[PDB]
C-alpha cells in the first residue's frame, strides 16, 4: 500500500476505540482506548495492515513515549493531526450537544440541547453500533486503494452523532465523525508538507522538544482554498417555457453537480482525500490543502484550464474564482481568534479577485468572432448559444432529458460518453443500483452520485445531499407534470405560491462562530455540516404534506413553489421546525408572492404575529362565520375590502350598517367591527380575509 | 423632414373595460387612476382598417415581418384622466369606477351563477396624443383620410371587453393638428 | 459640458433579454443608437456627431437630488452586506463615499430613501392569428415597464465643442417625440427634456485625483487594452441584440456579440475608446458606442 493510503487509513481510525469503551458490555472494552482499537482492527483480514494498526494504537502521548517506533512513521503525523483537531474523566453516556445553541448563547444562554430535553445515551446503543460496524468491516468493507471513499461513506453513515470527546468539564459538541474526518484531512496535509519539503526524520522534526512542537505549530504548513461560482442567480432564472418546473429542478441540480464534479476532480489532482472538503453549498466551496509550491502550481494550472472551459461554454453566464491564503497550525487551533482573521482574509481575496477575471488576450479573443451562429434558446435565454430542433439548444435539451430521468432514477454517473456536457471532458447520465453494480464490476472509472441514499456501497459511494421533492409525482401518474398540475387546484384561486428564505445571521455564524473559546476548525466544520444536513434532508421530509416542489435547496437558500395556501402553511411550519433545530438561535427572512400560472418562472422568482393573530385567530373566526352563514361570497368580502382599504369614518359607519344587515352570529359581527376599528387589527383582518378568497 | 402631433381627448359614452388584471381594470399601481393602454387603441384601429378593405395598413402601423420591412409611421401613446374630470368628480363626490353585477342562466337548470365586473365610470375624459412621422410628401393626405376612416369606425364600435354586451362605446372631441418638428403645414388636415 | 434632464410621465420599457423584463436606466449604446437613428431620419449629417461627441450613461434623479453609480473601490473594513445592497450614491455624499466616510446606518438610510420608481407587468394579447376567423388561441404576452414618481426621471452627461453641443440639443428636440426604449410604437417611452446646470455636479466633474470612475460603457481599442488593465477593478457586460433595417430578414439579422466594461469600473491608465463596428453580411455599417467619460477622483 502507498504510504499515503496507509496514513489516511490510520488517521481516520485512531480514536475508533472510544465507542467500544463507551459500550462497556463486551469483554473487549476493559482496557484503554488505543490498545482496544488495536485488537478490534486486528479482528478483520482486510484491515490486517500492520502500519494502520500501529497508527491506531499509538495515537496519544503516553503510548508514543514508549512506542519505540521507527524514526519515520505515519503515527507521529496522526498524533499531531489529532492534537490540532482538538480532569479527564470520560463519561460513557455523554450525549452530543448541538453547536447552534452555543452559537448565540452569548446574547441569550438557553438550556443546552442534547441529542439521542435531558436526553442520555445508553451503553446498549454502543453495543449495537459496534455490532453494526463489525458487520460492515466483515462483509461490506475491504481495503483497496479506491475503497477509502467507501470507508469514509460508512464512517459518516454510522458515527455522525456519537460524541467524539466525553469530558465532563468540556463543552462537548464534536461528533466522532467530525473529529476523525478533520484528523484525516489535516494528517494528509501534514504528510504532503513534510514529504515535499524533503524532511524525513519527522520524530526529530516534531516529537523531539515541546519548543519545536509549538514551532511547527507556528510554521505556515497549510493552505486554505476557497471557490466561488459567479452567476448562479442569473443563469438559473432565465426560464420562461411551459416545462419550466422540470428544468428548474434540473438546473439547480445541474449547477450543484457541476460544483461537485469540479471539486472532486480538483481533489483528484491533489492526489488527496475527500475528507479535505470542509464545506460545499450554493456557489461556494472551502478546502484545506497542503501548503506546497507543487500544490500551488497545480491549483494555478487547473484554474487556468477551468477558466478556459467556462469561457468556452457560457462566457459570461457562469464563471468560477480561485483564491487561497496561507495559514499555520497555530491559526487553526484557535489561539487568539486569528481563525476569524484568516477566514475574512480568504473571503476578501476571493471577493476582490472576481474584479479581475479576464486577461488582455482573452478579452481581445472574445470580441473578434464573426462566427455563424443561430439564435436564443427558448428555455435558456442566451444569444451566444445556438438552437436546434424545436428551437432548443443541446444544453437545455439534455437538461430536459435528465429532468425526465430525475424523478424515477436515483443514481447519476460520471461517464465519458453520457448526456450532459460537464467540465473535464466528461458527461453525466442516470443509472440504477443494478447497472451501477455492473459498472463497478466493469472496473470503469466511474463516480456514482446518488439521491440521498445511504447503505449503497457501490463503487465510489457518493451520498450526494440534495432535496428533490415534487408533489406532482404523488398523483396517479408517476411522470413529471407541468406547472398546471399545481395551478388547477380548485380550493381557492388558480394561482401559484413561491417562497424564498435566507438565514439572516449566517455571515457571522460561519465567520464569527462561537467566540473566543470554540472557534476551532473542527467546530466550524461541525457547524457547517449540520447546517448542510438540515437544508438538504429535513426539508424533504417536512414537505411531504404539501402540494409543493423543491427547486433550489442548499447553502442558505430555500426555494419552494406550489399552491398559495400550501406555500404559506409550509413556510410557517418550516420556520417553526428550523427554530427547533437551531433551538431558536438562527432566524429566517422570507417573502411570498402570488402570480398567475405559466408565468416565466424566471420572473416568478426575481412571524409569530402572522401565525397567532392572523392565521389562527382572525382567519379561523372568519372561516367559521362564512361557513355557518351562506350567500356571502367574494362580493360581500370585496365590499368589506372597499370599506376597509379606504380608511375613512364614512366607510366605518357603512361597515356598521353592513354588519347589521349581515346574518352572522352577533359575536362575529361585533368582533369584526371592533377589529376594523383598530389600525393593526384592521390590517390583520384584511390580510386574513384576503387569504380566505 | 417633419413631425405632426395629433392631440385631443376621448370620452366614454358607456363604460369602458380594458381589464388587464382580469375582474379588475388597468390602473397605475400607485396613483390607482385608470388609464387606456395604447396597444388597445392601435390594435382596434388596425383591425378595423384592415377589415375595411394590404399596402396602406402596412404603411401606417408597419408589419416588418413578411420579408419586406416597413417602419411604423404613426405612434400611439397611452392615455390618462383629464384634470377636468378629476376636478368635476371631486367636487361632485363621485367614485372613479363602478362595479356592475351580472349572472348567467344554465339551460335545463335555470340556476344563475353570479358575476362581478369592474367598469370605468361613464362620462370620464381621457387625454391622448398621436405622433405622425411624414416620410413621403405625396402620401400625407391619403394617410390622414385613412386615419379619419379608422376614427369613424372606432366611434361606431367598442374598445375593450364585452363590446357586444353593451360597453366600450367611445367618442372623440377637441382634436387639434399641430406640427412640432419641421416645416409642414398641418392646418388643412382634419380628424372628427 | 451640459446635462440634460429627462421627465417621462409615461411608462417606459427598456429591456435586457425579453420584452417582459423591466430596467430603470439605459446604457450609452442605446442612447447613441437612438441619437444616430434620429439623425439619419432627420437627414442631417452624421460625421459631426460621430467622432467628436462624448456621451455618459443615463442616471436617475429624485425631487432635487441627483445620483451616480457606485464606484467599485476596495473599501477596507467587516460588513460587506449593506454596501453590496447599495446601487446608487447621491452626489452630496459622493466624495464622502470615496474617502470611506459613509457609515452603515447612513447607508441603510440612503437605501430606505432611494425610492424613485416601481416595476409593473401589463399583459397583452394578439388576435392577429386565425382567432379572427376560426377557433384559435389568443396568444397572451407580457411587457416589463417601469414608472417614476411625478418628481423623478433620468439625466445625461454630455461634453464636446459648443457646435457639437448645439447639434445635440437640436437632435434631442427632435427626439423627445420618438422613444427611448422598447415598444416605442406600442405606447411607451415619450419624454420632455430640459437643460440644467448644477454647481455641485460641475465641481465633481472637474475635480482632480489619481483614480478614475468610468461613467459610460467602453472598450479599449486593440493596441491600448494591454496597458489599460494594469490595475483595474471592472465587470464586463455582454451586449447583444438585433438591428433595424440592415437586410431583408430581421430574424436573420443579429448584431455580433460585444463586450464592454460597465459604468462603475475604476481604472489607473486612461484610454480612449472607439465606435466599434459590429456588422457583417450587411448593406450599411452598424455602430456601437464605446467611448469613456471619466471623473477624476
Ligand atoms: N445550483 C443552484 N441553483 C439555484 N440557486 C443556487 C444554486 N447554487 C446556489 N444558489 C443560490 O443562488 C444564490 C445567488 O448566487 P450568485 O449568482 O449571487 O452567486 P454567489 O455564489 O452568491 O456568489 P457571488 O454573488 O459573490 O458571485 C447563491 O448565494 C445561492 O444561495
Ligand atoms: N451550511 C453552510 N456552511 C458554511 N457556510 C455557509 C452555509 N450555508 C451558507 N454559507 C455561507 O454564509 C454566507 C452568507 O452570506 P449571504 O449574503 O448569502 O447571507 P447573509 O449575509 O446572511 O444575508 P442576510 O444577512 O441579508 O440575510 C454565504 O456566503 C455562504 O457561503
Amino acid at each position: 500500500m502507498n504510504k499515503k493510503n496507509i496514513l489516511m487509513y490510520g488517521s481516520l481510525l485512531h480514536d475508533i476505540g472510544k465507542i467500544i469503551y463507551r459500550s462497556g458490555d463486551h469483554t473487549f472494552s476493559r482496557g484503554t482506548h488505543s490498545k482496544l482499537g488495536h485488537q478490534f482492527l486486528s479482528q478483520f483480514s482486510e484491515f490486517k495492515d500492520n502500519e494502520v494498526l500501529d497508527n491506531v494504537a499509538y495515537h496519544h502521548y503516553k503510548e508514543l513515549a514508549k512506542a519505540n517506533l521507527d524514526n519515520d512513521n505515519t503515527a507521529y503525523i496522526t498524533y499531531i493531526a489529532d492534537n490540532i483537531a482538538s480532569l479527564f474523566n470520560f463519561d460513557k453516556y455523554t450525549p452530543l450537544y448541538s453547536v447552534f445553541n452555543i452559537v448565540n448563547s452569548e446574547k441569550l444562554k438557553q438550556t443546552n440541547g442534547k441529542f439521542k430535553e435531558n436526553i442520555q445515551y445508553s451503553s446498549g446503543n454502543y453495543t449495537t453500533l459496534m455490532k453494526d460496524m463489525s458487520h460492515d468491516l466483515e462483509h461490506k468493507l475491504s481495503i483497496k486503494e479506491g475503497t477509502f471513499p467507501s470507508l469514509l461513506q460508512w464512517t459518516e453513515s454510522l458515527w455522525q452523532y456519537v460524541p467524539s470527546s466525553t469530558n465532563k468539564n468540556q463543552l462537548i459538541d464534536i461528533s466522532l465523525y467530525d473529529h476523525s474526518r478533520i484528523t484525516c484531512a489535516i494528517a494528509s496535509c501534514i504528510f504532503d508538507y513534510l514529504n515535499e519539503n524533503n524532511i524525513h526524520n519527522y520524530k526529530d522534526e516534531l516529537f523531539s522538544k515541546y519548543e519545536n512542537t509549538k514551532s511547527f505549530y507556528q510554521k505556515e504548513a497549510f493552505l486554505l482554498l476557497s471557490m466561488d461560482m459567479s452567476g448562479i442567480q442569473d443563469f438559473i432564472y432565465n426560464i420562461s417555457g411551459s416545462k419550466a418546473l422540470k428544468s428548474l429542478r434540473s438546473r439547480s441540480f445541474y449547477l450543484e453537480l457541476m460544483l461537485e464534479v469540479i471539486v472532486d476532480q480538483l481533489l483528484e489532482r491533489l492526489e488527496l482525500a475527500r475528507a479535505n472538503l470542509l464545506y460545499t453549498g450554493g456557489g461556494h466551496a472551502y478546502l484545506l490543502v497542503s501548503n506546497t509550491d507543487k500544490v500551488k502550481k497545480k491549483i494555478t494550472q487547473f484554474n487556468n484550464e477551468l477558466k478556459k472551459w467556462f469561457m468556452s461554454e457560457f462566457t459570461t453566464d457562469l464563471s468560477l474564482s480561485m483564491a487561497f491564503e496561507k495559514c499555520s497550525g497555530d491559526d487553526l487551533m484557535n489561539t487568539s481568534g486569528n481563525y476569524r482573521t484568516i477566514w475574512r482574509n480568504v473571503s476578501s481575496k476571493l471577493s476582490d479577485i472576481k474584479a479581475h477575471k479576464y486577461s488582455a488576450e482573452d478579452i481581445l479573443k472574445l470580441n473578434h468572432f464573426h462566427s455563424y451562429g443561430d439564435r436564443e434558446c427558448k428555455e435558456c435565454l442566451r444569444s451566444d448559444i445556438d438552437i436546434n430542433d424545436d428551437g432548443l439548444c443541446s444544453i437545455c435539451e439534455g437538461i430536459i432529458n435528465i429532468s425526465n430521468d430525475l424523478r424515477d432514477k436515483s443514481f447519476f454517473v460520471l461517464s465519458e460518453t453520457g448526456k450532459l456536457k460537464m467540465p473535464f471532458n466528461k458527461f453525466i447520465s442516470v443509472i440504477d443500483y443494478e447497472e451501477a453494480e455492473m459498472l463497478v464490476q466493469n472496473n470503469n472509472q466511474v463516480r456514482i452520485y446518488s439521491k440521498n441514499k445511504p447503505y449503497i456501497g457501490i463503487g465510489i459511494s457518493t451520498n450526494l445531499w440534495m432535496c428533490d421533492y415534487d408533489y406532482a409525482s404523488q398523483n396517479q401518474d408517476m411522470r413529471e407534470k407541468g406547472i398546471g398540475s399545481y395551478v388547477d387546484r380548485e380550493e381557492g384561486v388558480k394561482r401559484l405560491g413561491v417562497v424564498r428564505a435566507d438565514i439572516d445571521n449566517l455571515g457571522a455564524t460561519f465567520i464569527s462562530g462561537i467566540p473566543e473559546k470554540y472557534n476551532s476548525i473542527s467546530r466550524t466544520a461541525t457547524l457547517s455540516r449540520q447546517l448542510s444536513l438540515f437544508f438538504k434532508y429535513e426539508l424533504n421530509h417536512l414537505l411531504e404534506n404539501y402540494q409543493i416542489t423543491a427547486i433550489y435547496s442548499g447553502g442558505d437558500d430555500l426555494f419552494l413553489i406550489g399552491a398559495w395556501d400550501d406555500i404559506i402553511e409550509a413556510s410557517i411550519y418550516i420556520n417553526d421546525k428550523f427554530k427547533e433545530f437551531t433551538l431558536d438561535k438562527l432566524t429566517l427572512s422570507a417573502g411570498v408572492g402570488m402570480f398567475s400560472g405559466k408565468y416565466p418562472v424566471s420572473k416568478m422568482a426575481f412571524w409569530d404575529e402572522f401565525k397567532k393573530n392572523i392565521l389562527e385567530e382572525k382567519l379561523l373566526v372568519l372561516q367559521q362565520g362564512f361557513s355557518q352563514t351562506d350567500e356571502h361570497g367574494k362580493a360581500f368580502i370585496y365590499k368589506m375590502l372597499a370599506l376597509l382599504r379606504n380608511n375613512e369614518a364614512i366607510n366605518i359607519a357603512r361597515l356598521a350598517y353592513l354588519l347589521a344587515r349581515s346574518k352572522m352570529n352577533e359575536d362575529f359581527t361585533s368582533k369584526i367591527f371592533n377589529w376594523a376599528q383598530n389600525d393593526k387589527d384592521k390590517n390583520q383582518l384584511i390580510t386574513a380575509l384576503e387569504y380566505y378568497i | 423632414y417633419s413631425k405632426i402631433k395629433i392631440s385631443g381627448t376621448i370620452e366614454v359614452v358607456t363604460g369602458l373595460h380594458i381589464g388587464g388584471g382580469g375582474s379588475p381594470v388597468v390602473r397605475d399601481l400607485q396613483t390607482k387612476l385608470p388609464i387606456i393602454p395604447g396597444s388597445s387603441i392601435k390594435g382596434k384601429m388596425r383591425n378595423l382598417l384592415a377589415k375595411h378593405f394590404d399596402e396602406r395598413v402596412l404603411r401606417l402601423f408597419g408589419s416588418s415581418e413578411k420579408g419586406n420591412i416597413q417602419r411604423a409611421r404613426l405612434q400611439i401613446s397611452d392615455a390618462f384622466f383629464s384634470e377636468k374630470t378629476k376636478e368635476h368628480f371631486a367636487q361632485n363626490d363621485i367614485a372613479y369606477t363602478e362595479t356592475k353585477f351580472e349572472n348567467t342562466i344554465n339551460r335545463l337548470t335555470a340556476v344563475a351563477n353570479p358575476r362581478q365586473i369592474e367598469r370605468v365610470t361613464r362620462g370620464s375624459e381621457f387625454d391622448f396624443v398621436f405622433i405622425y412621422n411624414v416620410d413621403e410628401e405625396s402620401q400625407v393626405e391619403d394617410d390622414f383620410e385613412n386615419i379619419e376612416k379608422a376614427i369613424h369606425l372606432l366611434e361606431n364600435d367598442y374598445l375593450g371587453g364585452g363590446g357586444t354586451r353593451g360597453n366600450g362605446r367611445i367618442q372623440f372631441k377637441d382634436t387639434n393638428i399641430e406640427t412640432v418638428v419641421g416645416e409642414y403645414d398641418s392646418t388643412n388636415l382634419k380628424i372628427k | 459640458t451640459k446635462v440634460f434632464k429627462l421627465s417621462f410621465k409615461t411608462p417606459v420599457h427598456f429591456g435586457k433579454k425579453r420584452l417582459s423584463d423591466g430596467e430603470m436606466t439605459i446604457t450609452a449604446d442605446t442612447l447613441f443608437s437612438a441619437l444616430f437613428i434620429e439623425t439619419l431620419q432627420l437627414g442631417k449629417d452624421t460625421d459631426w456627431l460621430l467622432n467628436d461627441l462624448i456621451i455618459s450613461d443615463t442616471f436617475p434623479y429624485e425631487n432635487e437630488l441627483y445620483y451616480l453609480p457606485k464606484p467599485l473601490i476596495k473599501i477596507d473594513s467587516d460588513n460587506h452586506k449593506a454596501f453590496k445592497k447599495l446601487k446608487y450614491v447621491p452626489v452630496h455624499h459622493y466624495n464622502q463615499y470615496l474617502n470611506g466616510e459613509l457609515s452603515a446606518e447612513d447607508a441603510t438610510d440612503l437605501n430606505d430613501i432611494f425610492n424613485i420608481g416601481y416595476f409593473s407587468l401589463q399583459t397583452k394579447v394578439s388576435l392577429i392569428a386565425q382567432e379572427t376567423d376560426s377557433s384559435a388561441d389568443s396568444e397572451p404576452y407580457s411587457v416589463g415597464t417601469f414608472t417614476f414618481e411625478p418628481e423623478a426621471g433620468l439625466y445625461f452627461i454630455a461634453k464636446g465643442s459648443e457646435e457639437t453641443l448645439d447639434h445635440l440639443n437640436n437632435i434631442m428636440t427632435a427626439l423627445q417625440y420618438s422613444g427611448l426604449g422598447g415598444k416605442r410604437n406600442a405606447g411607451y417611452g415619450q419624454f420632455e427634456y430640459e437643460i440644467i446646470n448644477n454647481q455641485q455636479l460641475s465641481k465633481l466633474l472637474n475635480q482632480n485625483g489619481k483614480h478614475s470612475i468610468l461613467l459610460s460603457t467602453a472598450m479599449a481599442k486593440k493596441e491600448e487594452i494591454e496597458s489599460a488593465l494594469k490595475e483595474a477593478r471592472y465587470i464586463l457586460t455582454k451586449r447583444s441584440g438585433f438591428v433595424q433595417s440592415t437586410n431583408y430578414s430581421e430574424m436573420l439579422v443579429k448584431k455580433s456579440d460585444f463586450y464592454s466594461f460597465s459604468s462603475g469600473s475604476v481604472f489607473k491608465n486612461i484610454f480612449n475608446g472607439d465606435i466599434f463596428n459590429v456588422g457583417h453580411n450587411g448593406k450599411h455599417p452598424v455602430y456601437r458606442y464605446a467611448k469613456p467619460l471619466w471623473l477624476e477622483v
